[PDB]
């Protein structure tokens, strides 16, 4: 079950190593916009939280 | 013009950056995922212009 958009869920992702290529290389997503960040270099960048 | 002067376009995606004074008018779909694009978008690919 996902959230109702009026009550949109939030989860903190932290203290971990990502691989956004697992997401972006998948064909099932119909839309994958990014703002201030590029979906490829997203996998080279790193974040506080 | 009202509704948009779609006479003008730019390349939104490319697999790699241009060399100085290079030009690329190709319409081949840009690839984001595992497979070749086979002439369609969303299937691992998106249109670059």
């Amino acid at each position: 079950r996902f959230a109702s958009v009026y009550a949109w869920n939030r989860k903190r992702i932290s203290n971990c190593v990502a691989d956004y290529s697992v997401l972006y290389n998948s064909a099932s997503f119909s839309t994958f916009k990014c703002y201030g960040v590029s979906p490829t270099k997203l996998n080279d960048l790193c974040f506080t939280n | 013009k009202v509704g948009g002067n779609y006479n003008y376009l730019y390349r939104l995606f490319r697999k790699s950056n241009l060399k100085p004074f290079e030009r690329d008018i190709s319409t081949e779909i840009y690839q984001a995922g595992s497979t070749p694009c086979n002439g369609v978008e969303g299937f691992n690919c998106y249109f670059p212009l």
